[PDB]
RNA sequence: AAUUUCUACUAAGUGUAGAUGGAAAUUAG
DNA sequence: CGTCCTTTAGGA
DNA sequence: TAATTTCCTAAAGGACG
């Protein structure tokens, strides 16, 4: 009774995680330089029900110019400045600045932090 | 000096300024934990309903007293009037004794039954528990104990209907004027045919239904007026009108259905009796709006059976007479022939013809006068007999059957609808949205409604009068018993747009108490220990203050020390209407205390010997200027706070000047210190509920140029107002609910790019730093102020204005005019000209430039109404649709008028308002009739108290000093020929005229016949060919010419210069001698003859006349537009000029002022303005004391005489 | 069960539409007034692959603004100017004019329409 | 798309340019 | 004797 | 919806507690 229905689910976060980075983008763009918080960069979509704050694989620095994809829409996204030319797709911000993940920045406190 | 110098300071004015109050501090919680709010918004529930009992008990009172009325003057005024009085001075008695009428009618009224047991506080104390009975209704009035006086608002509104001063809202003025005119009407119609009703048909079911004793016949004669004056009696007066209803479904004939019923004899044309006045669905949910709807209007209701009953009676319409059927004339008789035949007025040209037939002569040329004679009797004339469509109609053609057929085809359209749209009246429909926002639903009511409403009005042209003689009958039955079943529909139609037209907001608000009845007297001194209400200033941040009930003194014992915090407080009380005041103040057992008994000034006190009745003595009035003038000298109240320095003895020639002179001196509001920490530790105690007036230009944000209000409210308390700005009592107080629910709010958010909606705004997109609502003032509970200001309460220059513009013009030399009308491309064209005719600037007003600190923003108007009507094009449901094109044309005119009052001080001018009461339009200009009809009165009440706001307020113009150059307006139909500088002028022959000749295309150029047009040729004089011009010169006479009766030169020499613009509805543009060309080698004529007019009467087809009349009226159009593109327009003239060459717009469009006007609309302003430039030549021919009565009204051959005596 | 991920799949599908509806509201706003899309407009969700276009209970006409509810951030449409108070919570962008509805306009379509 | 309120807006950032006379009663459409 | 409403009075 | 009114009041009288 779980053989193919795991796939769908296996969608249904990936449309999920979208929506709530497409819900971010706008707000990542209206933000000045000085202020781009800190980010969890992955290029992975990573859940922000849970965050999965035990790996410490993840850089935290910084988040440079968010540009968009040519190709299709993507919200393509940079750290540091253009000169790393890393790019990134998939970034949730925190408090956690240089490798010390404490706590989550959810949406009203990203909103208040501009 | 100027001329507006003189105009200012001329009569008195009330405006109502109103403003929000901010609760400060925790006074907001003071009244909701002090239990305050609920109080006030169930006393204003219920205030409603202790009224509606207390005009229920008032009409039982006037039930009681006008069965005892008796008006003894009856039996010589029913005489007087009947003697066709021919005025002879015999109609000032006749007034005399109607007066006496009037006035004996109200002393059974103020007289009897108590009547200051009827006003006082008496009545909802003792008399409303007796009349009651239920133990809830009497719960009801044992709450507003304690708060009589709060009702003296509605018994100022009570004491009008027993007064005697020829209003309408008086009982005296109903029963005299709206009554005795129309029984005495009644009863001549009455009395012309008695002898046509008889016994055994009417009479004997309306001698025992009705009142079973005196039948019928005395009713009418004469002294039976003193029974209609009540309701009853009314009652059976419409039932004799009407039809009685016998508590039955059987709904019986009446009198005036007996005139509907005498129909044997098939030729009406008589009037019929009159019904009379008297005096004393949704919009609750949107499941009772569906119920309604589901429930009145489906197929199972009695309207549709209505409309069976029609379909059947269609059915056998052509088995009844063919002469028996009228329809009323009107407006319908130009869509009636256009469905019938499918031409406009052809049963008006038909009568037309008739009429040319029957009283005008054998002779060729009509008289214009007989002309507007003939429109105005066909519009007198009151209906046809359809015998008479049958005599308008042609052979083979019999009108009662695309009646019939064309009925049919309608309902079976609302048939077809109906069908098509039955998935709705399932009685069970679950609604899935607010109808308000739904689309899907109010669509096909929309539909429904509109087939129903449409044929409604198709039927309604169907009457002809109804109380009309000999006529058909049996259909006329079921199509009255069907029509008055029908009607309702347009009901719910009006009602169901009052529902899917609902605000989003709610401006429902109440009355605030906080437990005082005198809540909010006025601003006083002493008197803040009752009103509660003291208004305190602080730097540029205003406050009222109002206290509690039980600590009602807590504004008294407060200093000023310097606690580097110090509210000022504002004080110094009026003086109410001194020639009542100071009777109350000084005969009300004060007399005793600071005097004894004189008597002698009692006696003439007492005689009212200083009014009139006499005219005065020199020791009469002035020993009441005295004994006042001297009483006042020791009242300590006033005589140290007012300084009284009066004029002398002999200045007082009358009582009037030294009562205004009281009036003028009493009010003297200044400064009162009170500092911050004690009247703070008050509030924060609650003793003291402390809000701030505000509005958005007091906030320290606001740089821009403030409010005009607001302008006025900072005047208030300025060091130059001496008197002339006074802030008067009256004001109240509103809370208005939280609406938009805070689940319901939408916001655009913060840092986040938002576009412009504005074309011509260069900067092309904007953020904003924080975050901004839709609506937000709707969505808190927000209490709102309303102060009444009186402006000019004491003024000085005091003339009737009318006479005074015209004595002043005639002494000036070069007046200035401003004219504005309407158009199709503009909206409204501002010309604006000298006295010499000379324009001198002109453009349109499709964008207004609104200007600030000298960057100028235009904002467009027409592009966006061409976007809201492209809204409205595709709206599927047509009602959101069109309101706000309505609202914005009323968002729009309230921009014209700043720019108008600015043209006005600008250049000194008057202004010339096309009229409204005496032109039908060409139904296609922009701004229809009742948006015009709403401009006018925004023009007038603007210029009651013009002011521009970016000027010094103590010089003239300024808000202290507004000019006040016209009077108040009154009514629609009351705006006649002048007001003020506001000149009603018609629009008649304004638009097709050439303004450098004055010439006018009068004749009527469309074809008929051959021989009629070959009348029309031999008319001409010269038809020749110039070669060098390369034209056709038509020579020809006016008196020649029928209907040209208006003209002055009558000698005209037409050309085909330049190009056209035919309808064929398609484009087409045809350039003329070319086309003329064409027209004459397709008929073989040699046209190098010069004149050749026999030449053009030897063609015998109907196509070449037919097709030369379309040639020769296009000759003359000067119109010349597409209506698809606004660029493509030209007014062009076919005549030269005094010099020879013409008039083409082409030429003047592109230049910087233009000589003549630029445009097709440009032309109509300027041909307004010439007309009040003929006015103002007017002016000076007559004198100075007949200025007065010049006549205004300019007939139309006197305006062509000035028009073509204009370039000389 | 067969009638039970179909009762979850729709509210996959939700997840897919508020993806299109916030993409689509990050172009509105980018746009001038005269150059704004037709749109067709519901409050039940409209998925763009169907749509069953040939429903007669949906007409097409302009969108006017683009705004946001208060409390969550979920983006209503107002179809014609501001003061229609036509408030909507679906749009999907056509080319079809009020009652013709021809093709749904897709996404390159509103973005190229920028220039 | 803020507003005493309406109308156009953003107009340089909690706003801009114009206007605005309210409360109640009665009559007729 | 405060306190709190009710009533009141009539320019050319 | 439009026409047509009244008001745009401080001060005496008094009921009462
Ligand atoms: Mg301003
Ligand atoms: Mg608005």
């Amino acid at each position: 009774m779980y053989l193919v229905v795991q796939a769908l689910i296996r969608a249904c976060i990936i449309k999920e995680i979208d929506l709530y980075t497409e819900q971010l983008y706008n707000i990542i763009k209206s933000l000045p330089y000085d202020k781009r918080p800190n980010v969890v960069y992955s290029d992975q979509p990573l859940d922000p029900n849970n965050l999965d704050l035990s790996e410490p694989e993840l850089w935290a620095e910084q988040v440079g110019e968010c540009m968009r994809y040519a190709h299709n829409d993507q919200p393509c996204f940079y750290i540091g400045s253009t000169k790393r030319e890393l790019r990134v797709n998939y970034i949730v911000p925190v408090i956690g600045v240089r490798d010390e993940i404490e706590r989550v920045m959810t949406l009203e406190e990203v909103r208040n932090l501009h | 000096m100027s001329k507006l110098e003189k105009f200012t300071n001329c009569y008195s004015l009330s405006k109502t300024l109103r403003f929000k109050a901010i609760p400060v501090g925790k006074t907001q919680e003071n009244i909701d934990n002090k239990r305050l709010l609920v109080e006030d918004e169930k006393r204003a529930e219920d205030y409603k309903g202790v009224k509606k009992l207390l005009d229920r008990y008032y009409l039982s009172f006037i039930n009681d007293v006008l069965h005892s009325i008796k008006l003894k003057n009856l039996n010589n005024y029913i005489s007087l009037f009947r003697k066709k009085t021919r005025t002879e001075k015999e109609n000032k008695e006749l007034e005399n004794l109607e007066i006496n009428l009037r006035k004996e009618i109200a002393k059974a009224f103020k007289g009897n039954e108590g009547y200051k047991s009827l006003f006082k506080k008496d009545i909802i104390e003792t008399i409303l528990p007796e009349f009651l009975d239920d133990k809830d209704e009497i719960a009801l009035v044992n709450s507003f104990n304690g708060f009589t006086t709060a009702f003296t608002g509605f018994f100022d509104n009570r004491e009008n209907m027993f007064s005697e001063e020829a209003k309408s809202t008086s009982i005296a003025f109903r029963c005299i004027n709206e009554n005795l005119t129309r029984y005495i009407s009644n009863m001549d119609i009455f009395e012309k045919v008695d002898a046509i009703f008889d016994k055994h048909e009417v009479q004997e079911i309306k001698e025992k239904i009705l009142n079973s004793d005196y039948d019928v016949e005395d009713f009418f004669e004469g002294e039976f007026f003193n029974f209609v004056l009540t309701q009853e009696g009314i009652d059976v007066y419409n039932a004799i009108i009407g039809g009685f209803v016998t508590e039955s479904g059987e709904k019986i004939k009446g009198l005036n259905e007996y005139i509907n019923l005498y129909n044997q004899k098939t030729k009406q044309k008589l009037p019929k009796f009159k019904p009379l006045y008297k005096q004393v669905e949704g919009y609750t949910s949107d499941e009772e709006v569906l119920e309604v709807f589901r429930n009145t209007l489906n197929k199972n209701s009695e309207i549709f059976s209505s409309i069976k009953k029609l379909e059947k009676l269609f059915k056998n319409f052509d088995e009844y007479s063919s002469a028996g059927i009228f329809v009323k004339n009107g407006p319908a008789i130009s869509t009636i022939s256009k469905d019938i035949f499918g031409e406009w007025n052809v049963i008006r040209d038909k009568w037309n013809a008739e009429y040319d037939d029957i009283h005008l002569k054998k002779k060729a040329v009509v008289t214009e006068k007989y002309e507007d004679d003939r429109r105005k009797s066909f519009k007198k004339i009151g209906s046809f007999s359809l015998e008479q469509l049958q005599e308008y109609a042609d052979a083979d053609l019999s009108v009662v059957e695309k009646l019939k057929e064309i009925i049919i085809q309608k309902v079976d359209e609302i048939y077809k609808v109906y069908g098509s749209s039955e998935k709705l009246f399932d009685a069970d429909f679950v609604l899935e949205k607010s109808l308000k926002k739904n689309d899907a639903v109010v669509a096909i009511m929309k539909d429904l409604l509109d087939s129903v409403k449409s044929f409604e009005n198709y039927i309604k042209a169907f009457f002809g009068e109804g109380k009309e003689t000999n006529r058909d009958e049996s259909f006329y039955g079921d199509f009255v018993l069907a029509y008055d079943i029908l009607l309702k529909v347009d009901h719910i139609y009006d009602a169901i747009r009052n529902y899917v037209t609902q605000k989003p907001y709610s401006k429902d608000k109440f009355k605030l108490y906080f437990q005082n009845p005198q809540f909010m007297g006025g601003w006083d001194k002493d008197k803040e220990t009752d009103y509660r209400a003291t208004i305190l200033r602080y730097g540029s941040k205003y406050y009222l203050a109002i206290m509690d009930k039980k600590y009602a003194k807590c504004l008294q014992k407060i200093d000023k020390d310097d606690v580097n915090g110090n509210y000022e407080k504002i004080n110094y009380k009026l003086l109410p209407g001194p020639n009542k005041m100071l009777p109350k103040v000084f005969f009300s057992k004060k007399w005793m205390a600071y005097y004894n008994p004189s008597e002698d000034i009692q006696k003439i006190y007492k005689n009212g010997t200083f009014k009139k009745g006499d005219m005065f003595n020199l020791n009469d009035c002035h020993k009441l200027i005295d004994f006042f003038k001297d009483s006042i000298s020791r009242y300590p109240k006033w005589s140290n706070a007012y300084d009284f320095n009066f004029s002398e003895t002999e200045k007082y020639k009358d009582i009037a000047g030294f009562y205004r002179e009281v009036e003028e001196q009493g009010y003297k509001v200044s400064f009162e210190s009170a500092s911050k920490k004690e009247v703070d530790k008050l509030v924060e105690e609650g003793k003291l509920y402390m809000f701030q007036i505000y509005n958005k230009d007091f906030s320290d944000k606001s740089h821009g140029t403030p409010n005009l209000h607001t302008m006025y409210f900072k005047l208030l308390f300025d060091e130059n107002n001496h008197g002339q700005i006074r802030l008067s009592g009256g004001a109240e107080l509103f809370m208005r609910r939280a609406s938009l629910k805070k689940e319901e709010l939408v916001v655009h958010p913060a840092n986040s790019p938002i576009a412009n909606k504005n074309p011509d705004n260069p900067k092309k997109t904007t953020t904003l730093s924080y975050d901004v609502y839709k609506d937000k003032r709707f969505s808190e509970d927000q209490y709102e102020l309303h102060i009444p200001i009186a402006i000019n309460k004491c003024p000085k220059n005091i003339f009737k204005i009318n006479t005074e513009v015209r004595v002043l013009l005639k002494h000036d030399d070069n007046p200035y005019v401003i004219g504005i009308d309407r158009g199709e491309r503009n909206l409204l064209y501002i010309v604006v000209v000298d006295g010499k005719g000379n324009i001198v600037e002109q453009y349109s007003l499709n964008e207004i430039i609104n200007n600030f600190n000298g960057i100028r923003i235009k904002t467009d108007y027409h592009s966006l109404l061409d976007k809201k009507e492209k809204e409205r094009f595709e709206a599927r449901q047509n009602w959101t649709s069109i309101e706000n094109i309505k609202e914005l044309k009323a968002g729009y005119i309230s921009q014209v008028v700043h720019k108008i009052c600015e043209l006005v001080e600008k250049y000194d001018a008057v202004i010339a308002l096309e009229d409204l009461n005496s032109g039908f339009k060409n139904s296609r200009v922009k701004v229809e009739k009742q948006v015009y009809q709403k401009f006018e009165k925004m023009l007038i009440d603007k210029l009651n108290y013009m002011v521009d706001k970016k000027s010094n307020p103590c010089a003239t113009g300024g808000a202290l000093k507004g000019y006040q150059i016209t009077n108040k307006f009154e009514s629609f139909k009351s705006m006649s020929t002048q007001n003020g500088f506001i000149f009603y002028i018609p629009a008649w022959l304004t638009s097709k005229i050439d303004p450098s000749t004055g010439f006018v295309n009068l004749l009527k150029t469309k074809y008929t016949s051959i021989a009629d047009s070959k009348k029309f040729i031999s008319s001409f004089d010269r038809i020749m060919y110039v070669p060098e011009e390369d034209l056709f010169e038509f020579a020809l006479d006016y008196k020649n010419f029928s209907r040209t009766d208006a003209d002055y030169i009558k000698k005209w020499k037409l050309y085909s210069y330049g190009n056209r613009i035919r309808i064929f509805f398609d484009w087409e543009e045809v350039c003329l001698t070319s086309a003329y060309k064409e027209l004459f080698n397709k008929y073989g004529i040699n046209y190098q003859q010069g004149d050749i007019r026999a030449l053009l009467c030897e063609q015998s087809d109907k196509a070449f006349y037919s097709s030369f009349m379309a040639l020769m009226s296009l000759m003359l159009q000067m119109r010349n537009s597409i209506t698809g593109r606004t660029d493509v327009d030209f007014l062009i003239s076919p005549v030269k000029n005094s010099d020879g060459i013409f008039y083409d717009s082409r030429n003047y469009e592109a230049q910087e002022n233009a000589i003549l006007p630029k445009n097709a609309d440009a032309n109509g302003a300027y041909n307004i303005a010439r007309k009040v430039l003929w006015a103002i030549g007017q002016f000076k021919k007559a004198e100075d004391e007949k200025l007065d009565k010049v006549k205004i009204a300019i007939s139309n051959k006197e305006w062509l005489e000035y028009a073509q005596t204009s370039v000389k």
